């Protein structure tokens, strides 16, 4: 008697914790060795669409070089410092013509090119480090965006509360899908050639996920329903709850362990060199979400209510009053 | 910049020598620094070479060329060698430079048979 699915193919792409493989909210799904010191960094090998980082105590935004240096304003933003010749940022056609010489890298679509562009940056003078950057891709822009700063979440309540007694200051931060970020998309170092075949983009119109059971699409057993004006608070939401490799223990006065467990890796004139390490109970991992979460979506434009899930879908349902979305969504864009 | 790699192939006897030569060529980017690696046979993963012993190699940095030399070839050299550049890449502020992994080699295929 058949078990099989004949959406098995289609609904791939929605199989997020094989596809992407990493946290999405806050991705942390690997270590590497950079001058003989392990640090996290993110490893999905899907694109973000309308991912960034908002700073919470400074007005400088994210896509800012890092600081130190007289040039972009103040405790600096998050990307690479100016190089000569510029390698960040750099637009679309200055990257293909950079790559003009390589059959592979000078074809590949935006977005993959993006990434490779920022795996080409060494840290730390380590030339054989398997640790590399992660970008952001402006598609109003063309313009990829390499980010020094790995890390997405500091930001606990008691030395992050806003503009007010945090204590006051060194860096508060979590990544968001706010409207200023639509056209940005976040990039591992791992994101995938055909991310655009394998990977979700746009959001479906008149279909509510479900899963496949006895040669029936029913609906997903168990939802958590949350109101939302429009599909965009809904991805939001859906992002918000989305797999999370952050310390999702949070801390206290920052620590050196602590610090690297949020994906830092440098103070700004050394790295961050812990010489205890966690040899005990981890499995050098318990951080990684390997891209189990409330990943998915069903919003209903009617109700006005997000209904948010945790199990993969493996079926669609044909509703002319639903759109289904994904953290790893567009947070605007339907097909 | 592309990474000109020869020979593309070579079939040595044991205790032989193979010179790899590689150039930088079409870089603005001056050469700071060169890797190898190779894959042998059977994996396709690809190792760091350690250079030492019967692994010798010479970069001119002045006309961006870089060679390894292999000399008392064993069966354990078969494999797929490809060097690799890398730049330095100053910055427009302070003195320090950064790395910037370069293009790779297209490969030299290693093979070092015995009596066969």
């Amino acid at each position: 008697n058949y078990m099989g699915n004949p959406w098995t193919e289609y609904m791939a792409k929605y199989d997020i914790e094989e596809v992407h493989g990493s946290g999405i909210r806050v991705d942390l799904g690997e270590d590497a060795e950079v001058a003989g010191t392990q640090y996290r960094l993110p490893s999905g090998k899907c694109p973000v669409f309308g991912k960034g980082i908002i700073i919470e105590n400074s007005n400088t935004t994210f896509l800012t070089p890092v600081a130190t240096g007289n040039q972009y304003l103040k405790d600096g933003g998050f990307a690479f410092p100016p190089t000569e010749p510029l390698m960040s940022p750099m637009t679309l056609d200055e990257m293909r013509h950079f790559y003009k010489d390589n059959k592979y890298v000078k074809n590949l679509d935006e977005l993959t090119l993006c990434s490779r562009h920022a795996g080409n940056m060494i840290p730390d003078n380590d030339k054989n480090s398997n640790y590399k950057y992660p970008a952001v891709y402006d598609d109003k822009d063309k313009k990829c965006h390499i980010l020094y700063i790995a890390a997405q979440e500091n930001n606990g309540p008691r030395y992050c509360n806003k503009d007010e007694s945090k204590r006051n200051s060194m860096f508060c931060f979590r990544p968001a899908k706010d409207i200023s970020f639509q056209n940005y998309t976040y990039l591992s170092k791992n994101v995938v050639d055909n991310w655009e075949k394998v990977c979700p983009r746009k959001n479906l119109q008149n279909a509510k996920f479900g899963l496949w059971v006895d040669g029936n699409c029913e609906d997903i057993p168990h939802v958590n329903e949350f109101p939302a004006i429009d599909l965009f608070e809904c991805n939001k939401l859906v992002f918000e709850l989305s797999a999370s490799d952050q310390p999702k223990q949070y801390e206290q006065h920052l620590t050196d362990y602590e610090k690297i467990k949020e994906g830092f890796k440098n103070k700004n004139a050394s790295m961050i060199k812990s010489a205890f390490l966690p040899t005990g109970a981890f499995k050098a991992d318990r951080y990684k979400s390997h891209g189990k979460g409330y990943n998915w979506g069903n919003y209903n434009t009617e109700t006005q209510k997000c209904e948010i899930f945790n199990v993969k879908p493996t079926c669609l349902i044909n509703n002319s009053s639903y759109i289904a979305t994904t953290a790893l969504s567009h947070p605007i864009e339907v097909e | 910049a592309w990474v000109d790699q020869t020979p593309r192939t070579a079939t040595k006897e044991t205790g032989e020598s193979l010179t790899i030569n590689c150039v930088l060529r079409d870089a603005s980017l001056e050469l700071k620094d060169t890797g190898w690696y190779r894959t042998k046979l059977g994996s396709t993963n690809e190792q760091s070479i350690s250079i030492g012993g019967r692994y010798v190699e010479t970069v001119n940095k002045g006309s961006k060329s870089f060679s390894l030399r292999i000399s008392d070839l064993r069966v354990e050299d078969s494999g797929t060698y490809k060097c690799q550049a890398f730049y330095s890449l100053p910055l427009r502020d302070y003195n320090y430079s950064l790395l910037f992994r370069g293009e790779k080699g297209a490969g030299t295929a290693l093979t070092v048979k015995a009596a066969a």
